[PDB]
């Protein structure tokens, strides 16, 4: 094909690839934050199932 | 004291058929074979329309010149000798023809630089 053809097709390819490494980091940053409530959640299911292994048997 | 409205077909092939007589006659060409005089030769073609004033009777001729490039090339000579004179261009697509948006204008890089002193104002709002 010509230069001409081969630039526009380049510059959407760049775009796209601007576009995907912005969604990745932001999901990582909400991965990050994410971790934390299941942190926070462990020792509550942990505590009401300890209370379960001898109240419901 | 009329209107005239000339449409010119093919301005690439009248360029390639003064390049065919110029190599003939053997004058130096530039770029891409091309004699150096091809655009004085498109210059002084287009630049005879005009909007003649009040005192000349207010006739006008209006020009529709037609150039044809190579697989959406135009940078090449011809269509750049031709798209540094004329006020607009309009340029036609076939990306945009077979997706089924026809006439192909590409809005995006058509150029008028007469916009809204050649509308009416019903258009313009």
């Amino acid at each position: 094909a010509s230069l001409r053809d081969i630039k526009t097709r380049i510059n959407a390819t760049k775009k796209t690839s601007q576009i995907t490494k912005a969604m990745e980091m932001v999901s990582t940053s909400k991965l990050n934050r994410a971790e934390q409530n299941a942190k926070s959640f462990v020792p509550y299911m942990e505590k009401i199932q300890e209370v379960v292994a001898n109240v419901a048997l | 004291g009329k209107h005239v409205l000339v449409v010119y077909d093919d301005l690439s092939k009248q360029a390639a058929a003064y390049r065919e007589l110029s190599l003939l006659l053997r004058r130096p060409p530039g770029r891409e074979a091309y004699p150096g005089d091809i655009f004085y030769l498109h210059s002084r073609l287009l630049e005879r329309a005009a909007k003649l004033s009040d005192a000349k009777g207010g006739g006008s001729l209006t020009a529709l010149p037609f150039v044809e490039t190579q697989a959406g090339d135009i940078s090449a000579y011809i269509p750049t000798n031709v798209i540094s004179i004329t006020d607009g261009q309009i340029f036609l697509q076939s990306d945009l023809f077979f997706s089924g948006v026809r006439p192909a204008i590409n809005a995006g890089l058509s150029v008028s630089r007469v916009g809204g002193a050649a509308q009416i104002k019903a258009m313009k709002k």
